């Protein structure tokens, strides 16, 4: 997961 | 309905940007007005860059811009510890429609699990509805934030919704809305991360607004  | 809650969210969504005094604005993500001059915004938008308080924060409300020194917004936590999403009071913003009563109550959380939901968000102001698969709740969720220079930080929050779906950069700060009509399609929280076809939203309950 990446900060979006 | 989902669509009517989505309309209320849409009207309260603003674009959040950061810039040096006298410099260009970097438009980062969304923020959601909830009541009066208070917004929800993922603090990862700003807090990991050098000297954030000397920056100017920008709020784009449908092509009308409001700016303020970062030192003049009042930031309030949702709960103990790091939750990423914070409450932010912005004295220069026009008052928002109070949408706090449309957020899920803590006690009703189980009623949104295992059901579809819709992420109501924008990419730099263009509204989008993003389908999310049956929801689960992660007691702890971890995701990677990439800073401006390229380096990364791992962020961990308590109680985050996880659903199958396809997101894009800029969608953070949008609101996750339950498909469950029996809890009046409650707003479940705020989008903070995505990857490998999974979307993650920090839980935000009605009770959290008691933090003012
Ligand atoms: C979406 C808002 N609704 C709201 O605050 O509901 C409170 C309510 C409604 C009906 C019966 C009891 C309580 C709104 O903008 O009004």
């Amino acid at each position: 997961l990446a900060a979006q | 309905s989902t669509l009517e809650i989505a309309g209320l969210v849409r009207k309260n969504l603003v674009q959040f940007g950061v810039g040096e005094k006298n410099g260009s604005v970097r438009w980062v993500m969304n923020a959601l007005g909830v009541k009066d001059d208070w917004l929800l915004v993922p603090s990862h938008a700003y807090k990991f860059e050098k000297d954030y308080e000397m920056m100017e924060f920008y709020f784009n409300r449908g092509g009308t811009y409001y700016s303020i020194s970062a030192g003049n917004v009042v930031i309030q936590s949702l709960d103990v510890g790091f939750q990423d999403v914070v409450l932010m009071k912005v004295p220069t913003i026009p008052k928002f429609r109070d949408i706090t009563q449309h957020f899920i109550k803590k006690g009703d959380v189980p009623r949104a699990l295992n059901r579809l939901a819709t992420l109501v968000t924008t990419v730099n102001g263009t509204p989008m509805l993003i389908s999310e698969g049956p929801l689960k709740m992660e007691e702890k969720a971890t995701y990677v934030h990439k800073k401006n220079d390229g380096t990364t930080v791992d962020l961990t929050v308590d109680q985050a919704w996880r659903g199958k779906g396809e997101g894009l950069p800029g969608m953070c700060g949008g609101a996750l809305v339950s498909s469950n009509q029996s809890i009046q399609n409650a707003i479940l929280g705020i989008h903070v991360a995505g990857g490998n076809s999974i979307l993650v939203a920090k839980l935000v309950t009605q009770e959290m607004f008691q933090n003012i």
